[PDB]
């Protein structure tokens, strides 16, 4: 026969190789193809649609749809803070198990805007100004509305929007950052401040609630596909 | 080599890549 | 501003209402070259192809939230029952409008989304749950805001967080879905396709779709304003189409 | 400027997944394997199948049979080497009762013989859904009186997989396990669906106990 | 809309059916096998080819042997790969009496060399019948008196198959099994027949005992 | 030689598997072809062919 | 009139070198082996690297797997083939805690199986640097504060090699070694840095001890 | 298959060897590549540098 | 490759599909 | 061959000579 | 493949058929 | 083949006949 020589690799299965293999069933004929609505190409396009982010993650709230629920109300004073969390959408808990941070899970490497969104579910009477803000790592976590508004921020009015859409810019040293936790790609903290008050007329609930939203910009890509950590197993399932 | 299917059926064929 | 009429019946919604598109796939009858059955389909249309209104629900301050099955939810309802009765094999779309009103002074958001396939689990894991708990007709079944023991043998699981479905509820989102904020609307509107891996199936062994009415935010008020805020439903079937013409069925 | 390429449907999919193993010893004449076919007994690829309600893909399958030596009480153990058979049997089919059965005859069934020490033995499957496409859900029943089975098991028709040892048994048992890898390959998917959160349970049916949305933090502005 | 390519006569037919298996051990002279060719002795392949009353076909061969130690008294049996030896004697030609006969010299006979732990052998063969066809059935004798032999038997001069250990006997008994799988290829079938219903009883006529046409069911109207 | 590199799958027997083979009679020259009534190309035309229903299969 | 194609940075990079190896047993349920991947284990291959600061290249990965028969009490010990695994485990993902662990599914991370007795495994790895190169050295901290790790280290996150025997235990214990060789290929280097003078002391830093800067000879003319 | 005679060298493992292997991680999407002074092509080039001869190497 | 006959003989070609 | 890259992917090419 | 050489000596040819 | 060289060093080719 022609000559040949094998070269290492040979008789390995390697579980990501691309080869052909002889079929079991030669000449089957398939069932036609039928038009089914959603068909679905790319994750990223599961990871670009809108979920609900439990930002209230506290022990009593997770097990409940209070954990969605932000509260808001007619203060006193000025400038508190409503809340605030990392930028670390597969790592924290706020993110982790939203469609994004799920599909970020099965991925080590991550870039891209993310699309944050809050829509105001007080009475229609209720009026209000928030300040919104992204601050970039290097320093700590804002502590007040001063620092907070240094920043990247912006003035979300529930009087004439009762859904602002914030989308927080990719600003990283790194093309890509790591899916898990690691303070070299640390991406920075998302804070919300009362910018004046929540005012209501009489008769009119002053406690109000906010939801948060999350989803993928247009240019948000994953790397390195690996197995999730959500999943796990100590038998077949019978 | 580059590309040829070496199997008659298409199911043989490597992934859509 | 809006009217849509379908037959004999007609709903009125603000210009403004954005009515959700399933898929963005708009109902449309099976085509010849995607059909298997041979005998020629019912198409009953303007009999058939009207809007249902099913019994009101009230929204509470505790309520957890509502759904029912597609299918079934109208197996009871005029003509349309009567085809699915006497039919083997069906498929529809549908057109669902939900409406909830409330005053100016009153807060609270609603999830209304449409789920194709909605699996759901048992309270006992080595069972699966019966018809009764899985649907109740034009009856809604409830969610829960507290978990169901182990110890009932054949109900649904129906905390609310998971779902029935052993999911993150806020991750619901990514089926068909609309928003009802008292704030801002009082209606919502979505429009699902035939969504199945067949052209055609029986409508009573499968329900294709499940609708699910979950507060997010609840309901709340001062005192004096009206405390009684139902939700309506109403639901119309879009290009209904039958084969397998046969004696009725006794389900 | 960034490609999306790996989170690509196919690249998703197209890596092979173990979904079962089954063991066998060469010491009896029930000393063979069987497993009904399903991708639901494993978390990691019913999961990542599960975020779609409807799929529609080709097969690759490989397997991966080693060899263990059992106790024996013989001097000098000397065994050669071992050849496996594996045939696959379609719902309807004859099935093996022992080792040595007439229905290893395989004249119609697709079955491979494959010895120790080579590659893995490696075959294509096209889509063989009765249907238009897979279901990883079906909310309905087998039956038309609503009664008995309910769930995805009823579209469950997919045959069995029946393993032996060709060779006759020596002086000493030999225990075999058998590794079967699924590797979905031209993927098409439909419906999205919410990633599984609860723990799996059955194999059956998507039954769960009630598990908190995501982990705590101590407060709302904990960082 | 539908193909019916899986019901064509070669995919019925082209899946390779074990016809027979035959042993041999490597501790005495007679320590070889032997099989008068035939696919009457296994009723799949042999059902599958009666459906039809003349055939033509190319035939692919391919043997799985495998081997298995026999007891043994000598402490630390250690012994080489073994190599096989398949030799095809057309009728009149002269036949192996023993191991070391010197037919093995195979010098105008085909045969085959193989050793244990590689891919199984596989050769081709023609078209080799003296007629236009094969036949499955034959209304007649062999004699022109009609006395003696009856049946499709009096066509059977097809020769013998030939095994033996090539490598002598060491330290402790071999015994070896080798599995002979047809696969007909380009093939052309004549005159469909009704598909065998009584169990088969003998290889070299059609003799049954008479059955019942059908299972039963309690009245004519149970559904 | 020309370097190669094996894949899973080698040496496994698949019984319906499609390769080609060495002839063990090379040159064999078959008989000549004979035109035969009733040739069959594909089970269905002996699936198409009616037979006789046992509807009446009580036990007796 | 003389090429200086051997001193390119490609054929100066592009030979395969060991860069670390470990062993495993398969006598224990913690018989298995885990290697954080870094280049800085072994003197060569890091001074080779460490004549630059900044590299891009696509890897070449061999492993070199041989087993020894460890002491044991059996009469007769015959061990069948033996088939290793040897799973990569991005970080974040979860990681095997025993040799029947769930995670050796591999459902998603790449993972290769190799039976003892064929050619070493090999597989291509791409840049996968979430910088525009690789770095050599850092100098400076993983915290903004500028405590804790300094150095080199701080840009380590390369994930984790895990191996095992995939056969289950026999009749005597078998230890495994692994050895890991990185080839780099396609290598673009950029400013080239004074070569490593005193002897590696750690992985994760430069740390050294003083050493003068050639040998000695007797006289500023001794020749 | 096609027939095939395997020469000498084969499965062996020389570490100067050049040939090609799969990939593990297929369609990854590596990092852009950006400019950095300083490339270095040939290892001549750094020996093409002046460094500071050590002539007076005694012990002291 | 695709399709080449690699043997003289007809009866080494493989199945007609 | 003389050079036939039999891989999609760039990484799988032989070194740059 | 159909027919081609592997060798420079005519002795390494196939038979003649 | 009948004559290709598969490396890209003149030492790895066969002998001159
Ligand atoms: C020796 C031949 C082996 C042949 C094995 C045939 C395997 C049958 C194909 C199984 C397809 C499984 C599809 C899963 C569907 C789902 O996602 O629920
Ligand atoms: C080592 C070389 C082996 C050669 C073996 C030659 C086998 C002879 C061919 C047998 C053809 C059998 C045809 C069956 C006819 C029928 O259907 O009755
Ligand atoms: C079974 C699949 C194995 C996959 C192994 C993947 C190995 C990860 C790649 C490591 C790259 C190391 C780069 C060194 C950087 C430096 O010079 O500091």
């Amino acid at each position: 026969g022609l000559p040949v020589m094998t070269t290492p690799g040979s008789t390995q299965f390697l579980t990501s190789d691309d080869f052909q293999s002889p079929s079991a069933m030669p000449q089957f004929d398939v069932t036609p193809e039928m038009q089914i609505p959603g068909r679905v190409n790319n994750l990223m396009e599961i990871a670009e649609v809108d979920s609900v982010v439990p930002v209230n993650n506290t022990e009593a709230n997770v097990n409940s749809l209070k954990a969605y629920q932000i509260p808001v109300q007619s203060n006193s004073d000025n400038g508190k803070q409503v809340f605030g969390f990392p930028l670390q959408p597969g790592a924290n808990g706020v993110l982790n198990r939203t469609l994004l941070g799920e599909i970020l899970n099965y991925y080590t490497h991550w870039s891209g805007s993310i699309k944050l969104t809050f829509m105001f579910c007080g009475s229609a009477m209720a009026t209000g100004k928030f300040l919104l803000a992204y601050s970039p790592p290097g320093a700590g976590v804002p502590k007040n509305r001063k620092d907070a508004m240094l920043g990247t921020h912006v003035i979300w009015d529930v009087g004439l929007q009762s859904s602002c859409v914030l989308c927080v810019p990719w600003i990283s040293q790194t093309h890509y950052r790591y899916v898990v936790e690691d303070e070299y790609t640390a991406a920075g903290y998302i804070t919300c401040w009362y910018q004046t008050n929540i005012v209501v007329p009489a008769d009119v609930q002053s406690s109000c609630d906010i939801l948060c939203f999350v989803s993928a910009c247009n240019d948000f890509s994953v790397r390195m596909l690996k197995d999730t950590p959500f999943i796990r197993q100590d038998t077949f399932y019978q | 080599y580059t590309n040829i299917n070496y199997y008659k059926d298409a199911a043989s064929n490597s992934a859509n890549r | 501003v809006r009217s849509i009429t379908l037959g004999n019946s007609t709903i009125t919604t603000q210009e403004c209402a954005n009515v959700v598109v399933g898929y963005g796939v708009w109902p449309e009858y099976l085509k010849d070259n995607e059909a298997t059955a041979e005998d020629q389909p019912t198409q009953p249309d303007v009999a058939t192809c009207r809007f249902y209104t099913l019994e009101s629900v009230q929204w509470m301050k505790n309520s957890a939230g509502w759904w029912w099955k597609l299918p079934d939810a109208l197996s009871q309802m005029g003509l349309f029952g009567q085809n699915m009765q006497y039919h083997y094999l069906g498929r529809t779309g549908y057109t669902i409008h939900v409406q909830c009103n409330a005053s100016k002074f009153h807060q609270g958001c609603l999830l209304v989304v449409c789920v194709p396939e909605a699996e759901m689990g048992c309270s006992n894991l080595n069972n699966t749950p019966e018809f009764a708990e899985l649907s109740g007709g034009d009856t809604a079944r409830m969610f829960t805001d507290t978990q169901i023991g182990e110890t009932n043998s054949k109900k649904v699981q129906t905390a609310v967080w998971n779902a029935g479905m052993g999911v993150g509820v806020g991750n619901l989102t990514i089926y068909p879905h609309q928003w009802i904020n008292l704030r801002t609307n009082n209606s919502a509107t979505i429009v699902m396709p035939y969504i199945n891996s067949v052209p055609m199936d029986n409508m009573f062994r499968h329900n294709n779709l499940t609708l699910m009415i979950i507060p997010f935010v609840p309901l709340n008020y001062s005192e004096g304003s009206s405390p009684y805020v139902p939700i309506t439903v109403t639901i119309a079937p879009m290009c209904a189409e039958y084969n397998g013409l046969r004696l009725a069925s006794s389900q | 400027y960034h490609s999306r390429s790996e989170s690509s449907i196919e690249n998703f999919l197209c890596r092979a997944a173990c979904v079962y193993y089954a063991t066998y010893t060469n010491n009896s004449e029930k000393g063979y394997a069987e497993w009904v076919i399903n991708t639901r007994q494993v978390a990691q690829l019913r999961r990542k199948l599960e975020l779609f309600t409807y799929l529609r893909f080709d097969l690759e399958l490989t397997f991966v049979i080693t060899s263990a030596q059992q106790p024996s009480t013989a001097t000098s153990v000397d065994a050669p080497v071992q050849t496996h058979q594996i045939m696959y049997v379609p719902p309807g089919g004859p099935v093996p009762t022992k080792v040595t059965d007439y229905a290893w005859q395989t004249s119609t069934n697709p079955s491979v013989f494959w010895t120790e020490g080579n590659a893995p033995p490696r075959m294509s499957i096209p889509f063989i859904s009765i249907g238009n496409a897979y279901s990883c859900f079906y909310d309905g029943w087998t039956q038309f009186s609503r009664n008995g089975v309910y769930g995805i098991n009823t579209l469950n028709n997919m045959g069995t997989l029946y393993m032996r040892h060709v060779n006759e048994a020596g002086q000493g048992p030999i225990k075999s396990t058998v590794r079967i890898y699924f590797k979905p390959k031209h993927v098409k998917a439909w419906v999205p669906r919410p990633p599984r959160l609860c723990q799996y349970e059955k194999q059956k049916n998507v039954n769960f106990t009630p598990t908190g949305v995501t982990t705590t933090r101590v407060g709302i502005t904990t960082t």
